[PDB]
């Protein structure tokens, strides 16, 4: 049975070297292609380069090259990625796979990928508390901005979770700063608004950071 | 022409 | 050099066909052969089509490749729709020894109605105005499928600096959720007469407007 098998997961930090591979089992590795391929999270899938084992010839997208070094080790059957100096826009997915087919120099010859290794993702990330922001009311929707926070999580709850009907809490962008942003929005009667007082419980652990902020018109 | 081409790419014979 | 576009998603019921597009940008789309990948979320992709027409083993034969050089593009055709189809189909060729993408397109088996986003727009509280910092956050939940588009307006015109966008997300309820927030100085806000979220889905624009006010 064709397999490949990638290594686990890594969590680094900007500036250290890794080394993840890819191994090959179930067939002659050293006769056929190995693809990388990286995938950002939320994002399409980009050919980062090719390597064929048995003579190491390697090709390199042009945006890889320079940036990444791809080799191969033919008496462990194993494909390898690996960077010198690592950044935070180095954070992605990275799959490995076999260039199959019918390697004949002929017209009946053909090539594609017919085996896939399982992905190995690549975390690369200090701490920072958020600034809390009310989102006053103008069926009446309120709300909280946390703003400027890292690293992940940050829970917010609403009257110390006394208030969840309505509530929506959404997942947080991740800023080309490198910081997360998120907001809390909730939905209540637009008749309450001069009788019950609204407050967003804000939470983020990592910078011991604790803050509740009170929403009015 | 896009067999040739892919040949160009891929095609070896493994000692 | 060239792209591979492809509409940003797709849908249909299930037993349906339905098609997906891929563009070439420059050159001609029959130079170079084009390949087609699925990928469930969460899983690595697999390929569906190689050499714009060949079926690998093992893929049903509800899927099959095509070229239309007449308006240079490829398509994937998924035929007698399945649930398990549901997946985001990525378009591939080469340009001289470089692998080319297409940008991916989500294809959704429907299992409910379609369904129009709610928005919510609110403008830069008094409170971050007083720290000199202004941002306008716009929610959008329960849409389906899974896919909008969001541009936002000064007044009229296009706003391209300072806008970030989440990738939609899954709610409980299976349908989607995403924000948009634009950042602003505090003269920016008030140098206009009102900031506007569009948010595009299946077509059909939700707009929502705040004023320095
Ligand atoms: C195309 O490019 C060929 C070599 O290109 C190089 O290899 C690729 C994989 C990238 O790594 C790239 O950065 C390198 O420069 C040339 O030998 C060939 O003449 C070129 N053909 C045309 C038509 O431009």
């Amino acid at each position: 049975e064709v397999q490949l098998v990638q290594s686990g997961a890594e969590v680094k930090k900007p500036g250290e070297s890794l080394k993840i591979s890819c191994k090959g089992s179930g067939y002659r590795f050293t006769s056929y292609w190995i693809v990388w391929v990286r995938q950002m999270p939320g994002k399409g899938l980009e050919w980062m380069g090719i390597i064929y084992p048995g003579d190491f010839d390697t090709k390199y997208s042009p945006s890889f090259q320079g940036q990444v070094t791809i080799s191969a080790d033919k008496s462990i059957s194993t494909a390898y990625l690996q960077w010198s100096s690592l950044k935070a826009s180095d954070t992605a997915m990275y799959y490995c796979a076999r260039l199959g087919g019918r390697y004949y120099h002929d017209s009946s010859g053909y090539y594609y990928l017919d085996y896939w290794g399982q992905g190995t993702l690549v975390t690369v990330s200090s701490t920072k508390g958020p600034s809390v922001f009310p989102l006053a009311p103008s069926t009446a929707a309120l709300g909280c901005l946390v703003k400027d926070y890292f690293p992940e999580p940050v829970t917010v709850s609403w009257n110390s979770g006394a208030l969840t009907s309505g509530v929506h809490t959404f997942p947080a962008v991740l800023q080309s700063s490198g910081l997360y942003s998120l907001s809390s929005v909730v939905t209540v009667p637009s008749s309450s608004l001069g009788t019950q007082t609204y407050i967003c419980n804000v939470n983020h652990k990592p910078s011991n950071t604790k803050v509740d902020k009170r929403v009015e018109p | 022409d896009k067999k040739q081409k892919v040949h160009a790419l891929f095609y070896k014979l493994d000692i | 050099n060239f792209m591979l576009t492809q509409p940003h998603s797709v849908s249909e019921s299930p037993g349906k066909t339905v098609t997906i597009s891929c563009t070439r940008s420059s050159g001609s789309v029959a130079s170079d052969y084009v390949q087609w990948y699925q990928q469930r979320p969460g899983s690595a992709p697999t390929t569906v089509v190689y050499e714009d027409n060949q079926r690998p083993s093992g893929v049903p034969d509800r899927f099959s490749g095509s070229i239309d050089s007449s308006s240079n593009s490829a398509s994937l055709t998924i035929s007698g729709l399945k649930t398990e189809d549901e997946a985001d189909y990525y378009c591939q060729s080469y340009d001289n020894s470089s692998w080319v993408f297409g940008g991916g397109t989500k294809l959704t088996v429907l299992g409910q109605p379609k369904a129009a986003p709610s928005v919510t727009l609110f403008p830069p509280s008094s409170e971050e105005l007083q720290a000199n910092k202004a941002t306008l956050v716009c929610l959008i939940s329960d849409f389906y499928p899974g896919a909008v588009t969001v541009a936002w307006k000064a007044d009229s015109s296009p706003v391209k600096a300072g806008v970030e966008t989440t990738t939609p997300s899954k709610q409980s309820n299976n349908k989607y959720a995403a924000s948009s927030y634009l950042s602003l100085t505090p003269e920016q806000w008030k140098s206009h007469r009102s900031y506007s979220c569009q948010v595009t889905h299946e077509g059909s624009t939700v707009e929502k407007t705040v004023a320095p006010t």
